């Protein structure tokens, strides 16, 4: 995935 | 203790005495992406603040992604 | 049009003229699990109500899981 | 013996096998519930911390919980 | 998964 | 030619191959960003609606975006 984290 | 550790969704092994935690907070991208939600393990629990929602627990796999368990 | 359709997370093919949608609502388990979040496609857009949050859009894959794009 | 085998959810397994139900949390546990794996094996499978396995020896004894 | 849907 | 191959992110591919970057949304697009696939192939791969592929012919031309 593009991001290195999970966002709400 | 086993804890979830982002970016993966599978259980990992952490040293005896650590706590599992979740941490929902604003990183650099909050205005674009909203709050980041991290799952980890640490020797101490992270700190609860006006902008940081935190869960900490001491049993195996006790830190899945948080949910609002009500309407 | 391509739309996401729960429970899967991959794009699916819907007939020309449908809209992709998200729908966050209270089903039978709301008191235990919180609101359900469905992704689907339909010929018309579902209805916005006091307890139902809805997104509708008409381009391919435009209905991923909703997020709050702000603190 | 007849066992459920996910994601089929019923198969004929050789006599002497057991059916099993494995359940456990991944990080989606509060979002989609526990992970569930139904199958059959010649012996009850070994698993780890956090995983519940129920092995049983009768037809269709491992239905979806 | 145990549930047939995604919950927030 | 040298291309990035996920999840390694650098490999030596035969001369005549191209590097590629595939990106696309799955249902987590707003949660984790787009899916990203880096690789190499003898010809630029074919994909579908919603998938962007960029193919290039020079060493390391498909870095993580």
């Amino acid at each position: 995935y593009m991001w290195d984290g999970w966002y709400m | 203790i086993r804890c979830f550790i982002t970016p993966d969704i599978t259980s990992k092994d952490c040293p005896n005495g650590h706590v599992c935690y979740t941490k929902t907070w604003c990183d650099a991208f909050c205005s674009i992406r909203g709050k980041r939600v991290d799952l980890g393990c640490a020797a101490t629990c992270p700190t609860v603040k006006t902008g940081v929602d935190i869960q900490c627990c001491s049993t195996d796999n006790c830190n899945p992604f948080p949910t609002r368990k009500r309407p």
